[PDB]
RNA sequence: CCCCACUAUGCUUAGCCCUAAACCUCAACAGUUAAAUCAACAAAACUGCUCGCCAGAACACUACGAGCCACAGCUUAAAACUCAAA
């Protein structure tokens, strides 16, 4: 009775979400460049969010905060090209922090 | 109320005044801003003639009448004949991309009139007469 | 000829600046393609040479815009060096 | 087999397809006001579809129905009617000063 | 001249885990400030040239 | 005396048939290694080719039969105001539980879709549950 | 070449003439994307089938013959001498 792939990809929060279009997340701030938050949030990448104007000194590494998705991985194909041109990054819309 | 750049339309009933006269009222600033020449005919609602000047008239010739300097003039010699029988504010028509296009209206002011408006009627035909074949340049 | 006069290409002047008047003018009959339409009239273009020049005006704008698409989406990654030493 | 194995079937997430702002809706020659508001306000040339964001069918109604206006002597050529300036701008074209 | 000593012993193993960068005593010395570096974010001129 | 000649066959191929002909003189380390343990495929140079007409990638499009469930509750209500957490391996959203509420139903011998569907906004509504719909 | 003037002509009608870098310089139809991807460039590489066409350059969009409302015309289209290239 060992539990199968299929069973761990239907039954995962990432299949289970649909589109991740305006779809909102809990991410996780581990890396911090000046203003650039690098933000995990369960995906193959990560969002890179400006650190907001209100209460920026709030967002620490491991601060954990809410996210609208837009896409989970920015690609793009450009003309003249075999294939699609990866940023290797995701993009989402910081909105606050999540408290408890 | 906020301003329009878009002229009152005649029949409605506009708030705007120039001297006690309505926008249709105004006498018009005819210039043919030509390649070679810049004309200017000042001309009353009813269509009077009321002023003419040319870089021609002004004593240019050849070269020196397709010049700004030379429609500014035609302008302020337009302007002041005009300016004598009773002419302030002028609306402005003018149509050619000619050297004398703008230089021509700087003169209208110069010359103690006050443009409201400007109006573009340069003749773009709608499919019209083949113009004259290219130069080889 | 047979149109109501002072409607079109008509701009008002505000405040005596014709300065401002006359470029908003200018402004609008160049969105238009008026003034472009003017200059390419004053002789004629033979309709081969017209093929030729609007088949390479659209493929301009079109490589002109896919070029602009992948600067901006390659600009997202612009941000400071987050590995410095790496 | 396995019950957790995918299913083949259509996408049902999928959005539907965009649309024109007149997708669905007759457009005839008679009316001028919506005519009016694709041609530009100072020329009276109509817009292409980058600007009014039309569909390439609509596109074509609005222009063949425009050109027909305008002969049969309901809609002007050089100039857009001054009594639709205060329309609902649908276009993107940015003007004034 | 100062002369680098023998970068592997008689079994060809090198000594250096970076060895084959080529480079390995520069990339050490980077590789150890980078490493400095991270740990000071999880903690939180006249005379010198 | 060796062969750099990496998209004539493998690793592999090439050394094992330059140890036959006494090229070799040692076979390398991991010879024997390969040989007992040999990957799945054998690696051989190839230069993929770019697909045209009628061929089309093998890979299908993974989907679920509740799939269909999620659609029309996104349609209906939207996403939750809930944030998903998916550090959490067993974190269920609004949907998921609306999805759950849903099949137990349909196995109850239900089988008509739109009545489905009101029924089990109504439990989740007598559950506690905040479900505001969008329009 | 540049500037001005003006004619045949561009237009309509009724007849002719039948030529273009008449060119996506890509014959029609059918099929394939796996092989080796493929001289180069163009426009990724081929398969089946059929018609038309080609066989060093130049002579030659020529000569003669023939047909044609064509009569300084068009279509079809060589040979001799010449070269080791084109
Ligand atoms: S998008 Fe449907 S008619 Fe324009
Ligand atoms: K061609
Ligand atoms: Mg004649
Ligand atoms: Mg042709
Ligand atoms: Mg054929
Ligand atoms: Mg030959
Ligand atoms: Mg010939
Ligand atoms: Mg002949
Ligand atoms: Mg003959």
């Amino acid at each position: 009775n060992v539990e199968s792939f299929a069973s761990m990809l239907r039954h995962s929060p990432l299949t289970q979400m649909g589109p991740a279009k305006d779809k909102l997340v809990i991410g996780r701030i581990f890396h911090i460049v000046e203003n650039d938050l690098y933000i995990d949030f369960g995906g193959k990448f990560h969002c890179v969010c400006r650190r907001p104007e209100v209460d920026g000194e709030k967002y620490q590494k491991g601060t954990r905060v809410r996210l609208r998705l837009l896409d989970l991985e920015l690609t793009s194909r450009f003309l003249g090209a075999t294939t699609d041109t990866t940023v290797l990054e995701a993009n989402a819309v910081l909105l606050g922090i999540q408290e408890s | 109320t906020k301003f329009s750049i878009y002229p009152p339309i005649p029949g409605e009933e506009s708030s705007l005044r120039w001297a006690g006269k309505k926008f249709e009222e105004i006498p018009i600033a005819h210039i043919k801003a030509s390649h070679n020449n810049t004309q200017i005919q000042v001309v009353s609602a009813s269509n009077e003639p009321l002023a003419f000047a040319s870089c021609g008239t002004e004593g240019f010739r050849n070269a020196k009448k397709g010049t700004g300097i030379a429609a500014q003039t035609a302008g302020i010699a337009a302007a002041a004949r005009a300016k004598q029988k009773g002419v302030i504010h002028i609306r402005v028509v003018v149509k050619g991309l000619g050297p004398g296009r703008l230089s021509a209206m700087h003169g209208l002011i110069m010359g103690g009139l006050e443009v409201i408006s400007i109006t573009d009627n340069t003749p773009i035909p709608h499919x019209g007469c083949r113009p004259r074949k290219a130069r080889k340049l | 000829a047979k149109h109501l006069k002072f409607i079109a290409r008509t701009v008002m002047v505000q405040e005596g600046n014709v300065e401002s008047a006359y470029r908003t003018l200018n402004r609008i009959l160049t969105m238009d393609g008026l003034i472009e339409d003017i200059k390419h009239r004053r002789y004629y273009e033979k309709p081969c040479r017209r093929r030729q020049r609007e088949s390479y005006e659209r493929c301009r704008r079109i490589y002109n815009m896919e070029m602009a698409r992948k600067i901006n989406f390659l600009m997202r990654k612009n941000r400071a060096d987050p590995w410095q030493g790496c | 087999s396995n019950e957790d194995l995918p299913i083949s079937m259509e996408n049902p997430y999928k959005e539907p397809l965009k649309k024109c702002i007149l997708c669905g809706k007759h457009v005839d020659y008679k009316n001028v006001q919506l005519l009016s508001q694709f041609v530009s306000p100072f020329t009276g040339c109509i817009y292409g579809r980058h600007i009014t964001g039309l569909c390439g069918k609509k596109q074509k109604e609005i222009t063949k129905a425009i050109k027909r206006a305008q002969i049969m002597g309901f809609m002007p050529v050089t100039y857009k009617d001054p009594a639709y300036l205060k329309d609902p701008k649908v276009c993107n074209i940015r003007y004034r000063e | 001249p100062r002369q680098r000593a023998i970068q592997w012993g008689e079994d060809g193993r090198p000594f250096h885990y970076l060895f084959y960068t080529g480079k390995q005593s520069y990339y050490s010395l980077m590789h150890d400030v980078y490493g400095m570096l991270l740990n000071l974010e999880k903690h939180q001129v006249i005379g010198s040239r | 005396a060796g062969s750099r000649l990496e998209t004539v066959g493998s690793i592999f191929s090439r050394t094992r048939d330059l140890v036959r002909a006494g090229v070799l003189k040692e076979k390398p380390l991991w010879f024997d290694v390969y040989d007992a343990f040999p990957p799945l495929r054998e690696p051989v140079f190839q230069r993929p080719r770019v697909r045209y007409g009628k061929a089309k990638a093998p890979i299908q499009d993974i989907w679920y039969h509740e799939d269909r469930i999620r659609a029309k509750f996104y349609s209906v209500y939207g996403s939750g105001q809930r944030a998903f957490d998916l550090f959490n391996p067993n974190f269920k959203s609004t949907c998921q539980r609306f999805v759950e509420k849903y099949t137990e139903l349909q196995k109850l011998g239900e089988t008509d879709e739109e009545k489905l569907f009101v029924e089990t906004g109504k439990a989740l509504l007598a559950e506690g549950v905040i479900l505001r719909r969008v329009g």
